[PDB]
DNA sequence: TCTCGCTGACCTCTCGAT
RNA sequence: AUCGAGAGG
DNA sequence: TCAGCGAGA
């Protein structure tokens, strides 16, 4: 239908004669390129399954019956039921999900794929494809795209972006009708937007709507200049409508270069939430809405007064107004606590309401990871100094303060499981039973009597979790080396038909017991406002109840659908706290990112005139190389907000009438040049204004839209308001010796987040181990424990220094030389070491192919 | 040890000489059992035993039991290290081309006669292989090479030059090189020993197929089904266009998309 | 605060009901807490409360010894009347930060700031004794959390330091 | 400036300048409307499902007078919510419960009317549901389907 | 002389499905 | 092992 | 994909 469309638009209306006349009479254009979402491509599978079976059913019913075709036995339901199973979990646009945090997922969930079936190739792919065209505006965003081969191919959504009925992305924009801009809203494609001229999101506006300025710059036909008030058609509706979510988050966007501006917005994505989520002192205000449309956080699906609260569930009372004539009146949140993620991260939800609050519907009751109170939480809020420190943060490296790691502000909880299953063999050779061959008898305590370890216990390396042994070797699953944690979950699986022993029934039937007296507490909290109601149908509500927990039960009960040839599986999760250490990536959301290097005391540290050391010392020399000034101007309105907030903590810390904070808080809110926003303390309770400022006692959290950010004008104002000095620098003191540097340096708070890139998980270290089959040859992954590749260049680098011994050993005594490594082995134990090289087995491989081709190949002795 | 690398053409007699075992008939080792089929792609009496130093029967398990063969066995003692050296050769019904000297840059089994490209892929292609091998057999390398060299010493043009003396460089190579012509027609075809060939297990039943096993496997059902219709009088047409699969399937083996669309599985 | 034991609850990553605080959060909260024992380095405290309130430093069971400086600052929550809380705590002396990583089921290591001074800041003014000007005075400006006298801190660092200089003053 | 109470708690100072006239919309709003567009019933044959059946809905032989139809299609309630569904490492799906119809024809008398009409509810396949974020459960691993940029149907003249 | 196939275009890690 | 999807340099 | 290359026409 919109092929139709766009075949009769195209040639302005046999159908192959026309299109050969105006033959003889851009694709990347977005005109020519529409949108396809999950939705069409599973009714695309849907079709391929259903004509399956309509061949099926044309072959079944060509031998033709009299009364004995019926639409059972024509149809089969398992070409539709593999059709779809093979799209969802082997597409190529059928991925895994990215779960480091709410910003990822949302980024995921907005991507947009040029590749997939039916579409282009990345190696294939040219650069018009790939480079940024005048139909992107408001519609994909130019900043972030990948930095690999799939730059270009792979966008992301803008943030006011939509899809029309035909597939085509489309902006909203402002009618200007008249020369005054005017509040209704037109959405237009990139062909409906290119015949009208659309104003500036930054042109100044009156009080009735009209052009401040007498020419309006504009942009036309793909193309941008300066247009009168009259000829003006639309305007932009935000000047956040070119960037995508990722990018709208990053603060003074517009004193960045795009490449440290994508190179922030990939990094914010690999953020790991911490121990404590800490709001960005310096943002955008678009957190609040990641965080809420990102789903990590529970939502008041209705308004009412907070009942229960507790750490694993909240209970909600439902306003009279809001309830069903047939609703009881009870909403139940369960949180989420200390579950794996995608990216083996933890994903954990905290009440953020207390007993009796009301509650509106939308409400924030729960902060999932990196979030703080409904508000979007990457990272920490850190005091930097931009300065160089003895050669420790050289080139792009960080130095730390130890009282970073002592407060455990960039700890972070991650979570591994580990699955153990057994299957089927017959003569009975392998064994689940707690009792195994030559077990030592502390690891045989450390499991329970079902041969599973107990919940809450500390595993070090090669330590059995669940008790295996096979023929009778131990098969008993253990935690491969290194990885140490404690057990936090263990989870039971076996069939409906599969034999259950009793201590494993012991287990799964502790299991099952726990799940159900959760699942009766539950019905029952729902159960007792109806139970007192019917005290002001009694035997119809108990039969109701019992029947619903009988169902509970039966779920609980129900056997899953293991795998053919497998008993039992079971699950074991752990769970550790990685703290930071030297060797650990750092980065902000300006494109500067780091490892850290030195884990400094805090005495060394640099420290102001009131004693107070800086966290993070930076150097300054990679801010003018690179074209990240938005990292400074957000050092310095993070130091200007930490100030305002020192200021409303020391007001608190010595009691102070409640008239004196209202004030102030006041007159912190109303500074600016001009501003949209307008927060009223007189509105406010005395109760609600202490309580906001017992959260802006840390820092008040300050919001820069892109492109709208505040100027350095409102920021030297604001740091007037704090007594501080307006030029953003202080005279800081060496900690080693006491002296003061001889130049001021700039300090302030900027917003610092842990990328997943821990030294830990990247750090390896391999003697011998396992060869490959076909070519005798170290294994190539470091979770199957292999060498690093010596590729040619480091031969040609070899060849180039002379060293003909070390290439020699390299290519035949560390590989391919079985006899070789057997015997230099022995050598290098017996410390007197001497090798003796040989043909490498690849050699004789590709003989042995190339004689397989018909060719004879030989090793001439002379 | 060795001193040099020599390269040449492979005589069906030396691919016999190199192949243990004249059997290729079955495709897979097993549906549902570890021990290699007899006679398959892979199997203990043709590549070697999977088990190492060990007799099935157990007639002699010792260490001098080591070459001695069982009766019930009939597997050698030896280890996997010598599967990856032993090899096989599968004897085609009929002879077929070999993809690399025909379809190569410069056609050389066009550059020996006159034919075209077009020409020999026509002629091979109907089935037809054997009519080009006759052709390269009955060519004479000593005195096409003297009415050529004799054409380029009464040579009137500069390209028609040139022809002539690459021609006669190329009978000259094939005469001191020691290989004969007709060579580039392979009427054996030697298969790679199963260990390069993964065909590694899962956890699982199911095995991942290495592409190498499916192509040979592949070609051999074409062989054997020349070879019934070779036993058994068939019609004129239905044997070529068999024969044209065999050549496209031993086209594919040896090096596949060079002519016509890639074998996709 | 070195290691917690409650009754309840078998590790850290887990909740107890009525509580509105994690067992992480309540570790947390007891590693921010200052006290000062006289009588010996290892010493325990026994907290107990029921019913629906905070949970502050005062609620631990009274002790000679144990003086808590800050009774007013929770470490947990109690929602509802039914729900109970009864730990152990384990308190120790020592110096600097120990990790719980550096050296049964149901005890929880807590990482150990035993550091009680926050904040040093120092000035150096004009000082007048008798008729001379070019003498100074040295003023030190301490934050703490209540645990040391800061006198006694100066007295300790002055003596720590003497006994370093005692090495460089030896040959 | 703070209305809701969860906001109210801790207002964020803002520096913007130009008024919001168009609030940002759902983050999330083009999965959800793309999976209710393929999900939700249509009266008419456009879009999804329905759009999907009305295509190879009738298969019969040739000139046979025996054609299979159906009347409608319904989802069933999944056995499993998400959050068991990722325990259990099974997919979060819905059986599809379809009814289809059968008519019998006159043998070689197309002029005589239809001889009998067979209809029964038959269950065809499981489809995978997507949860209110958005996401898919599939073998108790949490996926997206991202959306795809691919050239619109029709005709252009390109060099 | 000009089409016309044939040729060409570093290292590391994670995940799942076959 | 291979393939697909990502990511770092 | 996009080149560049010689060798058939
Ligand atoms: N063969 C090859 N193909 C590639 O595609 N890339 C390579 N190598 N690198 C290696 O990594 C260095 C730059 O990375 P980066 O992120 O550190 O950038 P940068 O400008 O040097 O510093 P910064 O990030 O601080 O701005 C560069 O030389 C190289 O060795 C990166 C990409
Ligand atoms: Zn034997």
């Amino acid at each position: 239908a919109v092929g139709r469309m766009k075949f009769n638009r195209s040639l302005l209306r046999d159908d192959i004669i026309d299109v050969m006349k105006k033959l003889i009479d851009d694709i990347d254009h977005l005109g020519n390129r529409r949108i396809r979402s999950v939705g069409e491509m599973a009714e695309n599978q849907f079709r391929v399954g259903l004509v399956r079976v309509e061949r099926a059913v044309k072959e079944r019913l060509s031998l033709g019956d009299l009364d004995t075709l019926m639409p059972q036995d024509m149809i089969n339901a398992k070409p539709i039921s593999a059709a779809v199973k093979e799209f969802f979990g082997s597409s190529q646009l059928s991925q895994f999900m990215d779960q480091n945090n709410p910003l990822s997922e949302i980024t995921h969930k907005r991507r947009i794929s040029a590749l997939g079936p039916g579409g282009l190739t990345r190696e294939r792919a040219g650069f018009e494809v790939r480079d940024v065209h005048p139909t992107h505006y408001g519609r994909v965003c130019p900043i972030e795209t990948p930095e690999g081969p799939n730059i270009g191919l792979i966008n992301s959504l803008s943030v006011y972006a939509q899809t029309n009925e035909y597939g085509f992305l489309e902006t909203p924009y402002r009618k200007v009708t008249d020369g005054v801009v005017t509040d209704e809203i037109h959405y237009l494609s990139a062909i409906e937007e290119g015949n009208y001229v659309i104003a500036q999101a930054n042109s100044n506006l009156d009080e009735e709507g009209h052009f401040v300025e007498d020419l309006v710059t504009c942009r036309s036909k793909g193309e941008s200049s300066l247009f009168s008030r009259d000829q003006v058609d639309y305007m932009d509706v935000s000047t956040q409508q070119v960037v995508s979510v990722g990018a709208s988050l990053i603060p003074f966007l517009e004193h960045d270069d795009a490449n440290r501006a994508l190179m922030g917005a990939n990094m914010q994505r690999q953020a790991v939430p911490t121990l404590r989520a800490d709001k960005p002192l310096v943002g955008t205000g678009m957190e609040r809405a990641v965080a809420v449309d990102s789903g990590v956080t529970a939502v008041a699906k209705r308004g009412g007064v907070v009942q229960y609260v507790d750490a694993s569930r909240i209970v909600i009372k439902v306003n009279e107004d809001e309830m069903y004539p047939g609703e009881a009146g009870i909403d139940i949140y369960n949180l989420t606590k200390y579950t794996r993620s995608n990216q083996n991260t933890c994903i954990n939800q905290m009440p953020c309401v207390s007993l009796g609050e009301p509650v509106e519907r939308g409400d924030v009751l729960a902060d999932g990871p990196s979030t703080d109170l409904g508000e979007l939480a990457l990272g920490q809020n850190m005091r930097v100094a931009f300065m160089p420190w003895n050669g420790y943060n050289f080139e792009d490296s960080i130095l730390v303060s130890e009282r970073v790691v002592q407060e455990d502000r960039f700890t972070t909880i991650h979570i591994q499981e580990l699955a153990c299953v057994s299957r089927d063999t017959k003569l009975g050779p392998e064994e689940i039973t707690a009792d195994i061959p030559n077990v030592g008898e502390a690891a045989l305590s450390k499991l329970d009597e079902s041969g599973i370890v107990y919940i809450g216990a500390e595993v070090t390396g090669g330590d059995i979790l669940v008790g295996k042994v096979t023929p009778v070797k131990d098969s008993s699953l253990r935690v491969p080396n290194g990885v140490s944690g404690t057990v936090i979950d263990v989870q039971v699986f076996t069939r409906d038909g599969v034999e259950k022993d009793k201590r494993a029934l012991e287990i799964e039937e502790m299991q099952l017991k726990q799940a159900k007296k959760d699942l009766s507490e539950e019905l029952q909290i729902l159960e007792a406002g109806l139970f007192s109601r019917i005290r002001a149908q009694y035997d119809e509500l108990k039969h109701e109840f019992e029947k619903k927990l009988e169902a509970k039960r039966r779920k609980i009960t129900q056997g899953d659908d293991l795998a053919p040839g497998v008993l039992k599986i079971v699950k074991v999760y752990l769970a550790v706290k990685r703290r930071i250490q030297p060797g650990d990536k750092m980065a902000g959301r300006h494109g500067n990112k780091g490892v850290i290097s030195k884990i400094n005391p805090i005495e060394d540290m640099p420290y102001d005139e009131n004693g107070t050391p800086v966290d993070i010392v930076l150097n300054p020399l990679g801010v003018p190389s690179r074209m990240n000034i938005g990292q400074i101007l957000e050092t310095h309105l993070g130091m200007a907000a930490k100030g305002i907030g020192d200021k409303i903590n020391a007001m608190l810390k010595q009691q102070q009438e409640v008239a004196k904070l209202r004030e102030f808080i006041q007159r912190a809110y109303d500074l600016g040049a001009d501003v949209r926003q307008k927060v009223d303390l007189s509105t406010f309770s005395d109760e609600e204004v202490m309580r906001l400022a017992e959260n802006l006692r840390k820092g008040m959290p300050i919001a820069t839209p892109v492109f709208d950010g505040a100027k350095e004008a409102e920021i030297k104002e604001l740091l007037k308001l704090g007594d501080l000095p307006t030029s953003g620098q202080i005279r800081l003191y060496d900690g080693r010796t006491g002296e003061q540097f001889e130049r001021p340096v700039t300090v302030g708070y900027m917003y610092m987040l842990k990328l997943n890139h821990l030294v830990d998980d990247k750090m390896h270290a391999r003697s011998t181990g396992s060869y490959s089959l076909v070519t005798q040859q170290p294994l190539g992954g470091k979770a199957q424990f292999g060498g690093q590749r010596f590729g040619e260049m480091e031969v040609w680098a070899l060849e180039a220094y002379g060293a003909a011994y070390t290439l020699q050993e390299m290519l035949t005594v560390k590989s391919d030389d079985v006899n070789g490594r057997t015997k230099m082995y022995k050598n290098i134990v017996d410390g007197n070491h001497q090798m003796e090289p040989g043909m490498p087995e690849s050699f004789n491989v590709l003989l042995k192919e190339i004689r397989s081709l018909g060719i004879n190949i030989e090793l001439e002795d002379e | 040890e060795f001193d040099a690398i020599k390269i040449a053409l492979a005589s069906p007699d030396m691919i016999r000489s190199w192949s243990f075992g004249e059997v290729k008939k079955p495709e897979t080792i097993n549906y549902r059992t570890f021990k290699p089929e007899r006679d398959g792609l892979f199997c203990a009496r043709i590549f070697g035993p999977v088990k190492d130093y060990e007799c099935l029967c157990g007639k002699y398990k010792r260490l001098k039991h080591r070459g001695v063969i069982c009766e019930k066995c009939g597997v050698e003692v030896t280890q996997t290290k010598v599967r990856r050296e032993r090899m096989g050769h599968i004897e085609l019904a009929s002879p077929t081309a070999h993809i690399w000297f025909l379809k190569s840059l410069p056609s050389r089994i066009g550059l020996l006669l006159d034919m075209p490209l077009r020409d020999i892929e026509r002629v091979l292609y109907f089935e037809g292989a054997e009519a080009i091998q006759a052709l390269l057999k009955s060519m004479d390398l000593e005195q096409e090479c003297e009415q050529l060299r004799e054409e380029l010493n009464e040579t009137n043009s500069e390209t028609k030059r040139k022809k002539l003396t690459k021609r006669i460089k190329l009978l000259e190579a094939f005469v001191q090189s020691g290989n004969k012509p007709e060579w580039m027609i392979l009427t054996v075809l030697p298969v790679l020993p199963p260990d390069l060939r993964p065909l590694v297990p899962l956890d699982g039943g199911r095995f991942a197929t290495s592409d190498l096993n499916d192509l040979y496997r592949r070609v051999i059902n074409r062989n054997n089904r020349l070879k019934r219709l070779l036993d058994l009088a068939a019609p004129d047409i239905i044997v070529r266009n068999e024969k044209r699969m065999l050549q496209e399937a031993v086209d594919a083996l040896l090096d596949n998309g060079r002519r016509g669309r890639a074998i996709t599985g | 605060v070195t290691e917690v034991e409650i009754d309840g609850v078998l590790h850290e990553y887990s909740t107890k009901e009525g509580v509105q605080e994690d067992i992480l959060e309540i570790l947390l909260n007891l590693k921010g807490l200052a006290v000062r024992v006289q009588g010996k380095d290892e010493v325990i405290l026994t907290l107990n409360k029921s019913g629906i309130g905070p949970v502050t430093a005062a609620d631990i069971t009274h002790d000679g010894d144990v003086e808590i400086v800050k009774p007013q600052h929770v470490i947990c929550h109690l929602t509802d009347e039914n729900a109970s809380i009864s730990m152990r705590i384990k308190v120790q002396r020592g110096r600097g930060y120990v990790p719980a990583s550096t050296r049964p089921i149901g005890r929880l290591l807590v990482d150990a700031c035993y550091s009680p001074v926050e904040r040093i800041a120092y000035n150096v003014e004009a000082a007048r004794v008798e008729q001379r000007t070019d003498l100074d005075k040295l003023v030190i400006e301490m934050e703490t959390n209540g645990t040391i006298d800061p006198e006694e801190a100066i007295r300790r660092a002055a003596t720590i330091l003497a006994e370093q200089l005692e090495a460089f003053v030896d040959l | 400036m703070v209305y809701s109470y969860t906001e109210k708690k801790r207002i964020r100072k803002d520096f913007g300048k130009r008024p919001q006239v168009l609030d940002v919309p759902y983050l999330l709003s083009i999965q959800l409307d793309s999976f209710q567009k393929f999900i939700e019933q249509d009266p008419e044959g456009q879009y999804g499902l329905e759009a999907a059946f009305r295509s190879v809905f009738p298969i019969q032989s040739y000139s046979g007078n025996s054609e299979l139809q159906y009347v409608s299609y319904r989802l069933g309630e999944p056995v499993f919510d998400v959050q068991e569904c990722q325990i259990r490492g099974v997919t979060y799906s819905a059986p599809l419960r379809v009814k289809l119809r059968l008519v019998i024809y006159e043998r070689e008398a197309p002029e005589g009317t239809v001889k009998d009409i067979k209809e029964q509810e038959v269950y065809m396949g499981e489809i995978p549901l997507m949860t209110d974020n958005g996401t898919f459960v599939i073998n108790g691993t949490e996926r997206v389907i991202v959306s795809q940029l691919h050239r619109s149907p029709g005709v252009f003249f390109d060099s």
